[PDB]
């Protein structure tokens, strides 16, 4: 079961609807699309790595690799993930 | 093995995982469970290249080095319109704003 | 309250960093008081003896950012059975997107200039309320 997060420039991302409740912002907007008025979308690609990522590496023994983020899209992701709650 | 992918096609990406062994043609049976539009009307590509429905995922050059859960690899898609397939077109991600000079 | 307890039992223990930060291990001593111990470099080991009943938590060097000891906060050296040594493996935890996106910018951006970058007031703070060791101390208790 997936659900639809709609950047601010109009780009559509499928994600797990599991995935998505990784942001309790994200569960509250779901209780399926979720439009993101002030997320563009070379953010919210980031969002939905970060909640594949935590998903398979959350209590998970392996080393777990670093979550990369690039500085031009470190401000922004901040907010985004500020407001996420995430 | 899982492989983590980003499923690509105009302003429309679906983030999924899919077994390293999987094929082309099951991918496209989870495009089609999710978009609902059948496996005869979609090509998935890796770049230009277009893949073969009985290749394996890893065949296609996905693997746990390239397709990572904070680093998906990208299947361009692409729809049948009527007995035509459609140019692959992928629409970028929007730019971010200059680095702050304090960066 | 968090503090090593004075046992005197040796313990055999090994540090691997399987993280790629600079670990910085640090030692509760018997009142408490964190104790640094020279850092390993990412993906290396070493040998350390220790004390059974000793508390041991692991931060990166660089950033005091906190690190997970065999997926825990604190690492505590037991009885080595068969006396082979007791491993502590050292990984990233999955951070927050939040905090993983603050340590980015503190990384980024010197502390004099937080306020020079346009963001909400609350996040202004947040990149100042640096990890610390002490202040996880008072959470942990
Ligand atoms: C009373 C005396 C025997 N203490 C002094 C403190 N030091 C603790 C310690 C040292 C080196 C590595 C790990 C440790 F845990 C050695 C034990």
């Amino acid at each position: 079961m997936y659900v639809k997060l709609i950047s601010s420039d109009g780009h559509e991302f499928i994600v797990k609807r599991e995935h998505a409740l990784t942001s309790g912002t994200i569960k509250a907007m779901l209780s399926n699309e979720v439009n993101f008025r002030e997320i563009p979308s070379h953010v919210l690609s980031k969002v939905c790595m970060y909640f594949t990522y935590k998903v398979r590496y959350t209590n998970s023994s392996t080393e777990i690799p670093e979550f990369p983020i690039a500085p031009e899209i470190a401000l922004e992701l901040l907010m985004a993930a500020n407001f996420l709650d995430c | 093995m899982d492989v983590f992918l980003m499923i690509r096609r105009h302003k429309t990406t679906i983030f999924t995982d899919a077994k390293e062994s999987s094929t082309v043609f099951e991918l496209k049976r989870i495009v089609e469970g999710i978009l609902k539009r059948p496996p005869d009307e979609q090509r998935l590509y890796k770049d230009d290249q277009l893949l073969d429905d009985g290749k394996t995922l890893g065949e296609c050059g996905f693997t746990s080095q390239t397709a990572r859960p904070q680093a998906p690899a990208t299947v361009g898609l692409a729809f049948r319109a009527d007995d035509t397939f459609e140019a692959l077109c992928i629409e970028p991600f929007s730019s971010p704003p200059e680095l702050p000079d304090v960066m | 309250v968090l503090r090593s307890v004075n046992s005197r039992e040796p313990s055999q223990v090994i540090f691997c960093n399987r993280s790629p930060r600079v670990v910085l291990p640090v030692w509760l001593n018997f009142d408490g008081e964190p104790q640094p111990y020279p850092t390993l470099p990412p993906g290396t080991g070493r040998r350390i003896h220790s004390y059974r009943g000793h508390l041991w938590l692991f931060r990166d060097a660089g950033t005091h950012d906190g690190l997970l000891v065999n997926q825990t906060e604190l690492f505590v050296p037991s009885l080595n059975v068969d006396g082979q040594p007791i491993f502590a493996n050292i990984t990233l935890p999955v951070y927050t997107l939040k905090e993983r996106c603050l340590q980015v910018v503190r990384s980024l951006v010197k502390p004099e200039n937080y306020r020079r970058l346009d963001i909400v007031r609350s996040l202004y703070e947040d990149l100042e309320d640096h990890p610390n060791v002490q202040k996880d101390l008072e959470r942990l208790t």
